[PDB]
């Protein structure tokens, strides 16, 4: 259960992290699907 | 598999950075201010870092289409920082010797120049937390030293009686990439090429 | 105890050498006891619904003391920082601060194409407040903001955070009036909470400019 | 999860870290259960014991 | 930290080698990483008026996991135990647990001549509850129950108790389905108390069978 | 004569593996999923073995015919496993830098890329006695790791007022062939490219 | 005598190390006496007009015993096999079995374009039967099927065949529930014959998984 006293908040929280360890390997580069679709985009040609 | 994740192997990729079709009969040429902020795919790779030191390997790829394909000669003059960019196809700045022009044809293999590291400082500030101008009208996020230059491409030939569209694809491949101070990958979509506004 | 110059901090409850780099001088005038001192900023009222606070450096110290004089009289600066953030809570407050020092924190406005002005960036001693701290106000992610140098103030465990910032620039020296290298970003990931009061835990920020250099005196 | 979306094949050990952010007086127990690939996800705590 | 096999316990606040004997193997199959793991039982709601709890071993673990399979498939067992009882209270709860491990705890029913049945003895993972904890439910005395191996959980001082049970039998191996060697008896001598709430301090029992042996597989 | 029977000398042969004529005015390009199962002559050589480890040396040979032959520029972007294939001639995936594009012309010598060994496992399961999907709808005989990728070829040029057919012959020559566990040569004719059904 | 684990075979009348490779472990859990045992399958009624039988591995052993548990509880497997086929005939039966172990035996249906389903491939302990054994049910030739590892059971000469299968995969470990590496194919080339009875010579298949490895336990 969660046991807090009468002065601490009844609601606590968890933060979860993730890291990769030193054996983490990666290959076959591609493009990321995260970004995808600009204002003043033609200003480089002006 | 720890070698494909090298920043040299991660960023040195000849991605398309500029693509403009100009007619021939910007007025009948195009200049492209060399920034990495053009396409959202290479930009998010380069916005992973704060300071970049790369030599760009610009490969100008010119196609052509009418309205027999003519064999033209093109110029791909790189106007650096400080030098003046042409406003016309036949201006005097195309004849300027000190700019790095390269003369190629459509039927040749694509022209390829290695623009060196051309920041005043030791790396390109990808994100600049400052102001260029010395007044309050100066824009935010524009390093005065971040400017690569200007890639100005025209057709060296005179006027021909055929009217035809020239589409030029510019491919930049960074070289000798040294990258400092990695950042979070941007999750929200872009709103402009000048700044980091989010929606 | 953190005593630099004349200002001392008797801090009573762990350095984060930012990117593993201790600040040294440039291999210019070097004010070693005039400016190398903790310019303790105003403590910020941290309620439950607080989003975060940001202090751009050295914009936070352009108006304060001998470093504030040597900004508005010299022209270039070269100085690392040592930020001691302390968040003095009891054993009944809960929360977690991501005390993260973001280099070159080019902010972004929300839902407009206009760049942020001089007023929205160069705040000074008063500091800033994150309008959208989940995206660090630059479209990125708070979830990945630990890629920067950072320490956590988990009020269960610690109340303090000490980040030792080096000279972070491509240039050897730069503008203090125009350019801001770092950005001390304190973002409460887990918000403050206690049942009996909607409490406040004031977060004291003390920024000591380490190894100041200057040039261009007018 | 964002750098490995630039890369197709990823092969290595991850490392989670769960930081608790309650008060100092707050006690209690949690039960973190790594589950491999292959079967059902545990729904009761006794299924997660194994 | 108490990590045996795959189950780990990150216990955060003292062994009692029961009768001074560390469990070894018989001078049979020996599951060393399959069963030697903390089968953490359900935490028991300890109110003020709670009398006590008892878990007979290995009756508490006949239905749980690889040890629960190796009971209902093998025929004999030889295994010491390591019971880690933890009673996570704040600095405002009071109380005292006699975490005592009674060998051969032949219980007795109250006010009848009939022996206790199979239902009243072999409870399992759910455990039992002392009907009369002053007499240990076998007519003896709780006051003298410290003659068994035991540790005190005085919530003023500690929240945990670790008892390392050896193989306690006249026989070299015995029945897990019929015979129960030990009995983890947790009896609150001083009851729980705090004024603001009629509080609960859940008592987590984690029983790791040390040095399992088995014979007779069907 | 014991050296011509080497599996390196037996299988490294630039056989035709793909041939599709696309018009220009799949819509006006073609993608070809790189498998060895296309033509029955190279397949029966490669179905002699169970596990193959070869680098493909793809040679894209493009011819052209009207309805003066135009001098076009082609792209032969190899979309690997996981990356997305273009559905149009002008889609965004042609501009994707991380895919291995190669830009060539009709009048050039044929474009030639060496696609590396790209299985997840140590060899290509030519015959896979298993199922890809984790349900019962998953197809039989398709290793999820056997996928080479996708060879996507388009014409980089814009629309031209001539209508003309472009025929592209793709020649694959396996390289550094290591082959394991030989099999009987298949005697009955094929029935499909996906499986080993017989009649 | 072939005794592995608890199951023994007192075989009473020649190893074929398949592709010359003895099975070793991966240079994971290693059940060495739990699974390394002869899972003797059901003996198949070999009449005169029998076409053949096929057992895909480890599909034949996914439902049987400790290896059958460690398939349906773990996720990957790495295990060679040792198949002892014995075809106990008298000195009056004639025939010849091609006891051949086909790696990656991707079968094919007859006279349709549809691939074989899950039901037509993953048979299990019951095994399969060649619909067209002259073409191995994959369009190839039985006449060339001796390119695989194989032994002949010529009932004139021998009644037994022992094939020692190594780990045959491109992958280091693979799916037991989806992928089947080998295929024990017993095809009577010369059919059974005797004049007095239309006889049966039952063919006992005993598949001992050599050097089991497993990963991914749920």
């Amino acid at each position: 259960n969660l046991i807090v006293p009468s002065e601490s908040s009844d609601t606590c929280s968890l933060i979860g992290f993730i890291a990769a360890k030193d054996d983490f390997s990666l290959r076959l580069m591609r493009d990321s699907p995260d970004i995808g679709q600009l204002h003043a985009a033609e200003a480089a040609y002006q | 598999g720890v070698s494909e994740t090298l920043v040299e192997n991660f960023l040195s990729r000849a991605a398309l950075v500029s693509k403009r079709s100009f007619e021939y009969k910007d007025k009948n040429f195009f200049k492209w201010t060399i920034n990495t902020r053009s396409f959202v795919q290479l930009r998010r790779k380069l916005e992973l870092f704060t300071y970049l030191r790369f030599d760009a390997e610009i490969t100008i790829l010119t196609t052509v289409a009418v309205n027999g394909l003519p064999d033209l000669t093109l110029q791909a003059m790189f106007v650096p920082t400080g030098a003046l960019t042409p406003e016309k196809q036949d201006s005097f700045h195309w004849q300027s010797g000190s700019n790095a022009s390269v003369f190629f044809k459509i039927s040749d293999p694509p022209a390829r120049i290695t623009i060196p590291f051309m920041c005043i400082n030791s790396a390109y500030s990808v994100f600049y937390d400052g102001f260029a101008g010395f007044e309050k009208n100066g824009l935010y996020g524009i390093n005065p030293a971040d400017t690569i230059g200007n890639l100005c491409v025209r057709i060296v030939n005179e006027h021909q009686p055929v009217g035809f569209t020239v589409t030029v694809r510019v491919y930049m491949k960074p070289k000798h990439i040294k990258a400092w101070a990695p950042r979070p990958p941007r999750t929200l979509p872009y709103m402009s090429i000048a700044n980091a506004n989010y929606k | 105890q953190l005593k630099l110059g004349n200002s001392a901090i008797v801090t009573q409850e762990n350095y984060c050498c930012a990117y593993g780099e201790w600040p040294n001088y440039l291999p210019p005038t070097q004010p070693e006891t005039a400016t190398d001192r903790f310019y303790t900023l105003k403590s910020v009222k941290w309620e439950t619904g607080s989003t975060g606070w940001w202090w751009k450096l050295p914009d936070a110290l352009n108006n304060i003391g001998m470093f504030g004089q040597n900004v508005q009289h010299h022209y270039l600066y070269r100085s690392g920082f040592l930020i001691h953030v302390q968040c003095n809570a009891t054993k009944f407050h809960q929360g977690a601060l991501l005390v993260v020092a973001i280099p070159e924190h080019q902010r972004g406005a929300h839902n407009t194409n206009t760049s942020p002005g001089f007023d929205d960036i160069m705040k000074g001693e008063e500091g800033g407040t994150f309008n959208h701290p989940y995206v660090l106000d630059d479209g990125t992610s708070l979830a990945c903001a630990t890629i920067f140098p950072h320490q956590w103030i988990n009020l269960r465990t610690n109340n303090s955070a000490t980040i030792v910032l080096p000279w972070m620039n491509a240039a050897p020296m730069d503008f203090p009036l125009r350019h801001n290298q770092w950005t001390l970003a304190i973002i409460p990931v887990v918000p403050l909470g206690t049942r009996t009061t909607s409490s406040m835990v004031p977060i004291t920020v003390s920024i000591a400019p380490m190894c100041c250099e200057f040039n261009g005196l007018r | 999860g964002n750098i490995s979306r630039y890369y197709t094949h990823w092969s290595g050990s991850l490392e989670m870290t769960f930081m608790f952010c309650g008060s100092f007086m707050a006690a209690g127990k949690l039960i973190l259960c790594y589950t491999p690939p292959g079967g059902s996800c545990p729904t009761t705590r006794e299924t997660a014991m194994l």
